[PDB]
Formats: C-alpha cells, sequence, structure tokens
RNA sequence: UUCGGGUCUUGUAAUUGGAAUGAGUACAAUGUAAAUACCUUAACGAGGAACAACUGGAGGGCAAGUCUGGUGCCAGCAGCCG
RNA sequence: ACCCACUCGGCACCUUACGAGAAAUCAAAGUCUUUGGGUUCUGGGGGGAGUAUGGUCGCAAGGCUGAAACUUAAAGGAAUUG
C-alpha cells in the first residue's frame, strides 16, 4: 500500500528507517552532532561575558536605511570574536571600550534579527550593571 | 536527605492568551465575584478541568464496574456535600455538564453576601479579609473557603469582631477615648 | 542657485578618489585622510556623483575608519569653496 | 420595514400563503430554495456575523480593479446552519449579498450524543469530515460540556449550528477562512449524510408538498 | 543645512527630545478594586455602544 | 548560469588542483 | 401640556462623615534544646488611607490611540510582515 | 484473404465525474481523516552543494558514497487578469 512495510515483524526495518530519517532534520542533527559545543560562539550557552575590542557601526539592508550600533566583542570563555548589538537609543555611548559585557542571544536561534546584518547576539550588561538600569538612569556605571 | 513533600500547580493559563470574547467573560465573572485576579478563573476552571477529567475517564468505563462505582459515586458524594452539584442530578452525566460559575457560587465570599450580613461582594471580600466572619466559631480570612452544604447554616460574625460583639475597634476607640478626654 | 552649506562640529570636506560599488566610495579627506565613505540618506538614488567629485562627509567619532557622505557640491559651489579656500588649495581639480 | 415579496417560485408561492408550515418539509424532499424570503419566514431568528471581509484585486490596464468578498455564516443555534460567500464593489453590498446567498443555503444539521442519551443532543452524531481547496476538516463528537475544540471561526460556525461540544481537527492551509469554512459547512452538512442504525428502517415516502398542494401555486 | 549636526550621532532624538515632566495623578486603585473599577466601567457604565467598545477613544 | 556550466567551471577548478596536488604528490 | 418632579434605579466629582483592618512596631505568653519566626494578644499603628504596584505593550499577528509635542529613511523600533 | 460475434494478452485512444487532486490534469495520479493487500528506494525551506574531506572504483576522464561552518524569508508548483 504505503512506502513503509506494515507486516508484524517489521519493527527493525521501520525502526531503522525512522532513524535514518531523523537525519534530515535540522534540530535533530544539531542536537546529536552536538554542534553547539563545537562550533556555536557558546556551547549551549544563553549567556558568555566577554571584553570590548573597538566600537563599530554597521549599515542596513536594502529596505531599512540607517547605522545600527554594534560592539566587537571577544569572548573570555573561549577567546572568539563576535559582533554584538547595543539595543536602545541613547546606550552606545554607555558601553566604553575595553569593558566586560555580557552578551545574550539576539532572539532568533542565532540568526541575524531584522535587518541588521552579520550579528546574532545582544548586550544585556555592561561593566556588571544591566544596560536596561543605565538607560532609564536607575542605575550608573561605576566606571572602574 | 529527607523525603519531599510535593507541592503542585493549581492553574492553567489558557494557550490563546488574547481573546476578546473570553477576555471580556473573565471580567464579567471577576466583576461579578470580585475576584482579585484573574488567576481565580483560571483555578477553578483547573479544578473543573480535573473533575471532568476523572468524569470523562468513569464513563468510558463500563457501567456496573467496581471502578465506575465506587469512585464515581465518592465524586457525586463530595460534589454534592461541596454544593455545586444539585441533589436532583447526582448522575455522574451532569458533573460533565457543572460550569465554571458554579464553583464560584460557592465561595465563601459569594455566601456571605448571599447571606445578607455583607451587602456587596466587594463588602464580603473586605469582611473576609478582617477576620470577621467565622464558619462555626473558626473564623476564615480566606474568601475562595469552598462552604459546605453542611455547614452554611453556621456563618456569622465571630465572638472576637466587633460585629459579633466585643470591643469595637481602633478607630472607634480612639474616637471614644477623645471624647471622654475632651 | 542655491546657498551652499559649509561644515560645523564635526562635519568635513573630502574628494573622491574611486568610486566602490555597492553604495562604497574611497574619499580623500583634506586632513591626509585616505577615508571609506559610505552613500546615506538623501543621496542614495536622488543625486549622482562621480569620480574626482568635491564631496561633504559626516565622521562618526566611536569609528574613523568609516565616515558617512551626506552632501555634493556641483562644480561650481566648489568654486566657491576655493575662493574662499577653507579646503587646501595645493590640488587642480578642473573640467 | 417595507417588504412586499411578490413570490415567483412555486415554492416561495406555497410558503406566502402559508401552506408549509416548517422547513423541514422543505429540506425532506429536497425541494429548490431561491427566495431568501422563504428562509426568512420559516426561521424568523436567523442571526448572523462576518466572518471576514477580503480585498481582491484584478489587475487591468489602468490601475488594480478591487472587489471585496465578504465570509456571512447564518444560522438559529439550533440546528440551521448557511455559509454565503460573497464579491462586490461596496462592502456594504457584499455583506448583504453574503447574508443573501447565506439564507439561500440553510441546511440541517444531525446533532447526537456522546455517550448515553439523557437530555437533547448536545454533540454530533458521528465522526464527520469535509474537504475545500486542500483543508480538510474532521469534526468528531465530544463528551457533554467540553466546549468547542475549533478555530475561532470553526467555533462560531459552530455556535450558530447550535452544536454545543464537538472536537475538531483540520489539515492542509485552513489559514483561507473560505476554504476552512467550506470544509466545515461540508462536513456539518454530512452529518445528515450518513447512514446509522437507528436510521435503518423504512418510510412512506409522503407526497411532496408541491403535489399536494400544486393548486395554491400557478399564480392564474 | 542639510544635516543640522553629525548625522551618525548616538543617542541623539533622546539627547534632544524636550524632558517633559511627569503629571502628578490621584492614585489609581490597585487589585481587586482596579478589577471592579474595570467591570463597571465597561460592562455596568456601557458608554459608546455605537460601533465597537472603543476603549481610549481618542478626542476628535 | 545553467547547471551545466557551472558544473563545467567546477570540473575546471578541479583540474587545477589535481595538476596542482599531482606535481606536488 | 415644552416642562417635569427623578416619581424607580446606576455611575462621575481634589467634595464630605462615621466605621473596619492588617503591613509594621511591642507588654506578655505560646513556640524552641535555647532562641528567631508562625498561631494568640496587651499598648500604639490609615486620609493624598505618601502605608503611593510594577513589568511589557497600544499597525497586523494580538487586547488596547490613525490624541499632543519632538526627530525627520537620522535617532532608533521591529521575534516575522514592516 | 476479408466480413460478423466473442475471448485472452499488449502499445494505445475518446467521453465523463459519479471519484482524486493546490490545480494543469489522472480510468489511474481512483478504491486516503469512512485514514492498514505485500514490499523496495527516496525527500523534510532556499543557497552553500552533489562542494570539501575520508573511503572506494577508473590508466585518465570521472563515477558511487557524501556534510558542516555560514547566509537567507523566502526559493518553488498550478492557475487567473493585465
Ligand atoms: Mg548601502
Ligand atoms: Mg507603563
Ligand atoms: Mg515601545
Ligand atoms: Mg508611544
Ligand atoms: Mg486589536
Ligand atoms: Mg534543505
Ligand atoms: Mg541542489
Ligand atoms: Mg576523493
Ligand atoms: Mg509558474
Amino acid at each position: 500500500g504505503k512506502g513503509k512495510p506494515r507486516g508484524l515483524n517489521s519493527a527493525r526495518k521501520l525502526r531503522v528507517h525512522r532513524r535514518n530519517n531523523r537525519w534530515a532534520e535540522t534540530t535533530y542533527k544539531k542536537r546529536l552532532l552536538g554542534t553547539a559545543f563545537k562550533s556555536s560562539p557558546f556551547g549551549g550557552s544563553s549567556h558568555a561575558k566577554g571584553i570590548v575590542l573597538e566600537k563599530i557601526g554597521i549599515e542596513s539592508k536594502q529596505p531599512n536605511s540607517a547605522i545600527r550600533k554594534c560592539v566587537r566583542v571577544q569572548l573570555i570563555k573561549n577567546g572568539k570574536k563576535v559582533t554584538a548589538f547595543v539595543p536602545n537609543d541613547g546606550c552606545l555611548n554607555f558601553v566604553d571600550e575595553n569593558d566586560e559585557v555580557l552578551l545574550a542571544g539576539f532572539g532568533r536561534k542565532g540568526k541575524a534579527k531584522g535587518d541588521i546584518p552579520g550579528v546574532r547576539f545582544k548586550v544585556v550588561k555592561v561593566s556588571g550593571v544591566s544596560l536596561l538600569a543605565l538607560w532609564k538612569e536607575k542605575k550608573e556605571k561605576p566606571r572602574s | 536527605p529527607r523525603a519531599p513533600r510535593t507541592y503542585s500547580k493549581t492553574y492553567s493559563t489558557p494557550k490563546r492568551p488574547y481573546e476578546s470574547a473570553r477576555l471580556d467573560a473573565e471580567l464579567k465573572l471577576a466583576g461579578e465575584y470580585g475576584l482579585k485576579n484573574k488567576r481565580e478563573i483560571y483555578r477553578i476552571s483547573f479544578q473543573l478541568s480535573k473533575i471532568r477529567r476523572a468524569a470523562r475517564d468513569l464513563l468510558t468505563r463500563d457501567e456496573k464496574d467496581p471502578k465506575r462505582l465506587f469512585e464515581g459515586n465518592a465524586l457525586i458524594r463530595r460534589l454534592v456535600r461541596i454544593g455545586v452539584l444539585s441533589e436532583d442530578k447526582k448522575k455522574l452525566d451532569y458533573v460533565l455538564a457543572l460550569k465554571v460559575e458554579d464553583f464560584l457560587e460557592r465561595r465563601l465570599q459569594t455566601q456571605v453576601y448571599k447571606l445578607g450580613l455583607a451587602k456587596s461582594v466587594h463588602h464580603a471580600r473586605v469582611l473576609i479579609s478582617q477576620r470577621h466572619i467565622a464558619v462555626g466559631k473558626q473564623i476564615v480570612n480566606i474568601p475562595s473557603f469552598m462552604v459546605r452544604l453542611e455547614s452554611e447554616k453556621h456563618i456569622d460574625f465571630a465572638r472576637t469582631s466587633p460585629f459579633g460583639g466585643a470591643r469595637p475597634g481602633r478607630v472607634a476607640r480612639k474616637r471614644a477615648a477623645a471624647a471622654g478626654g475632651e | 542657485k542655491r546657498e551652499l552649506i559649509y561644515k560645523e562640529e564635526g562635519q568635513e570636506y573630502a574628494q573622491i578618489t574611486k568610486m566602490l560599488g555597492n553604495g562604497r566610495v574611497e574619499a580623500s579627506c583634506f586632513d591626509g585622510n585616505k577615508r571609506m565613505a559610505h552613500i546615506r540618506g538623501k543621496l542614495r538614488k536622488k543625486v549622482w556623483m562621480g569620480q574626482g567629485d568635491i564631496i561633504l562627509v559626516s565622521l562618526r567619532d566611536f569609528q574613523d575608519d568609516q565616515c558617512d557622505v551626506v552632501h555634493k557640491y556641483n562644480l561650481d559651489e566648489a568654486r566657491t569653496l576655493k575662493n574662499q579656500g577653507e579646503l587646501p588649495e595645493n590640488a587642480k581639480i578642473n573640467e | 420595514e417595507e417588504k412586499g415579496w411578490v413570490p415567483v417560485t412555486k415554492l416561495g408561492r406555497l410558503v406566502k400563503a402559508g401552506k408549509i408550515s416548517s422547513i423541514e418539509e422543505i429540506f425532506l424532499h429536497s425541494l429548490p430554495v431561491k427566495e431568501f424570503q422563504i428562509i426568512d419566514q420559516l426561521l424568523p431568528n436567523l442571526k448572523d456575523e462576518v466572518m471576514n471581509i477580503k480585498p481582491v484585486q484584478k489587475q487591468t490596464r489602468a490601475g488594480q480593479r478591487t472587489r471585496f468578498k465578504a465570509v456571512v455564516v447564518v444560522g438559529d443555534s439550533n440546528g440551521h446552519v448557511g455559509l454565503g460567500i460573497k464579491t462586490a464593489k461596496e462592502v456594504a453590498g457584499a455583506i448583504r449579498a453574503g447574508i443573501i446567498i447565506a439564507k439561500l443555503s440553510v441546511i440541517p444539521i444531525r446533532r447526537g450524543y456522546w455517550g448515553t442519551n439523557l437530555g437533547q443532543p448536545h454533540s454530533l452524531a458521528t465522526k464527520t469530515s469535509g474537504k475545500c481547496g486542500s483543508v480538510s476538516v474532521r469534526l468528531i463528537p465530544a463528551p457533554r460540556g467540553s466546549g468547542i475544540v475549533a478555530s475561532p471561526a470553526v467555533k462560531k460556525l459552530m455556535q450558530l449550528a447550535g452544536v454545543e461540544d464537538v472536537y475538531t481537527s483540520s489539515t492542509g492551509s485552513t489559514r483561507t477562512l473560505e476554504n476552512t469554512l467550506k470544509a466545515a459547512f461540508v462536513a456539518i452538512g454530512n452529518t445528515y449524510g450518513f447512514l446509522t442504525p437507528n436510521l435503518w428502517e423504512v418510510q412512506a415516502l409522503t407526497p411532496s408538498p408541491m403535489d399536494v398542494y400544486a393548486d395554491y401555486a400557478t399564480a392564474s | 543645512g542639510k544635516v543640522h549636526g553629525s548625522l551618525a550621532r548616538a543617542g541623539k532624538v533622546k539627547s534632544q527630545t524636550p524632558k517633559v515632566e511627569k503629571q502628578e495623578k490621584p492614585k489609581q486603585p490597585k487589585g481587586r478594586a482596579y478589577k471592579r473599577l474595570l467591570y463597571t466601567r465597561r460592562f455596568v457604565n456601557v458608554t459608546l455602544t455605537n460601533g465597537k467598545r472603543k476603549m481610549n477613544p481618542s478626542p476628535s | 548560469m545553467r547547471a551545466k556550466w557551472r558544473k563545467k567551471r567546477t570540473r575546471r577548478l578541479k583540474r587545477k588542483r589535481r595538476k596542482v596536488r599531482a606535481r606536488s604528490k
């Protein structure tokens, strides 16, 4: 009738067929190969600290004309270097060069979000304090 | 290493959180019975869902089956003892027909309101919360005290409360002291 | 005939050396700065420019490598710049 | 309001004369309904709800000529539904013609019992299904008071039907509202298309209402 | 001219927006009182029955 | 481009890489 | 008869009154190996009851603004479309 | 050797939907939400890419097996009006 066998003693080929087909997915292949630990900037890590190397801005795509204020950060856990996004309006000046910054995911499963090219990480905390608390003047940078 | 005691969730937020008709119905039920949050309606709906799950599971089982008899009449007697299920319909098929408003109605809030000793639903809520109503010479500071049929006749203001007969309270005592002094 | 706009608090003039693709340009800013110039808003496909064109460009204080070109002068306001002489006069750019 | 309704159909003439009393006589003999006023006469309380208004465009040499497709569902919440889908220039006219078609296309449904029968039927009789476009809707009976487990459009259709408890399962591009509602309509009208053991005995084939009352038709 | 300042400067609109102070208010009741207020405002004090409920209707 | 000519260009790149490897094998 | 008493009720007003109560303090006593803490309870403890509830959002998905001012493809927003 | 009738097997064909499909259409692409006759192989968005690497076959050409990093909100199918 259908491609799969149906006999009462065909459990083996059904199981191995499903097991061979499961590699067609992306989530299953990533989970079993464990590419997150080996290749991604973080190994299965929601957040990671890093050191700001320099202070760059990156232009947007065609339909959106602007320059999103980014920052190049070298991760401390392993030494990789990644660009990250300083989210809000007047937060670029808040983060100074060569200060510890806690990058987080960008919410799109490790893929570039919106019109910002070649970035995959937000910025949540700088120098131990959070950017959202600075942006509403609830706390101030310790300046150490 | 000590044996844990099992905490368990008692509510379940709906999957579509943003339904206009459902939101309006929830606000209707909150305003009708003075519910503080909409977690109250979720809790009653969760209790009702557990009850319905048990009822449907027992219904699936064959008629005149020891499991069906035993736990079906156990649930029936528990619900009629609570009072939500009227004595007319102790059949386990009207159990599936109960609505969330039915359990809402048996709250100590609404019962104090019905008895009339509290003239408003929010008045009932505050009167319960101020340690005034006692269900059998035992105060209940909890609005969601499910009042059972056998004990509804014993709701009244407590003796320790000024309403049941005692010293008036802070404001009245202070005013009386001020009047006596001046 | 329109009034020519001067620089102010960060913006500076420059000359296009060679125009790259994808809206990119190499511009010599008159501080000895062979900088990269990005074609910008109000400038995408509304006014056209070419090689060896006088240009005005805003800097970025957080990155001095790249800088964003804002306004272009039409080879006659360039002459006015040249007489008033805010830009270095050791360069000949004629037709 | 102002309504004369000169009947142009023999069925309409019989209805206006008051000779057909219940819509069950219309449904039983598979009579063709072409006057919406017949359905208005037989079911005075047919509520409606505009499910969707959709702008549909045709590309001509000058601009894009745009009309509106209205998806109207009519019913009385007592086992009668109709699904009109119309396209028109003005949205109000689209909705009017959509309700008009919906009233023309009223259909009866066979509500049944999930388990034992205690009161009036609360759910469908059997599992049913329909398919329009690529959207296949599967209606499955549910125990009493289980609500209508369905997407909002299908839920509103069942509420207009009078079905109080039912499970649903939809497969395909159920995005498109017209296809989903048409599939659900096919299923709920198929509910009276399933032979069931309680429906086996043969009947006497009562003569058609336009045979016994042919005289009151044929306006002379 | 074409641009009033350095174009790519960060925190520009934030810097130059007029700081308008918060308007002082009476306390807004919270908890069960807020739900009672909402219930009264929507289902016993029906304001604009025409059209939709139109909560927060713009004044025009 | 056609898949045919992309394939042919890939084959020519393999030509160059194969001769390079053979010279250094 | 225009009314209109509001005849019957339900909200809105920095008007205005009397109540009730904890969150806190605290004689005690209970609690505990001893103490906290809880349960009870003296004496205090609410008027802007300042004893002041936040976190996100208001184009769509998705409940809620085509109100006011600011910036004008900047700044920025946006999980996606924008 | 034709003619008439019938039958088996084959490449096929016309009409039709009363069935199926997103449709173009299919007498199988039917007997599939009323889902199970037996069985083999293949696919899980597009690109990177049938590329690199590792095997293996070949004198060579190249064949078989065959990813990821990364990037992207589409790519694509049928049909309708211009
Ligand atoms: Mg560009
Ligand atoms: Mg807020
Ligand atoms: Mg916002
Ligand atoms: Mg806003
Ligand atoms: Mg909305
Ligand atoms: Mg793929
Ligand atoms: Mg390919
Ligand atoms: Mg090889
Ligand atoms: Mg095509």
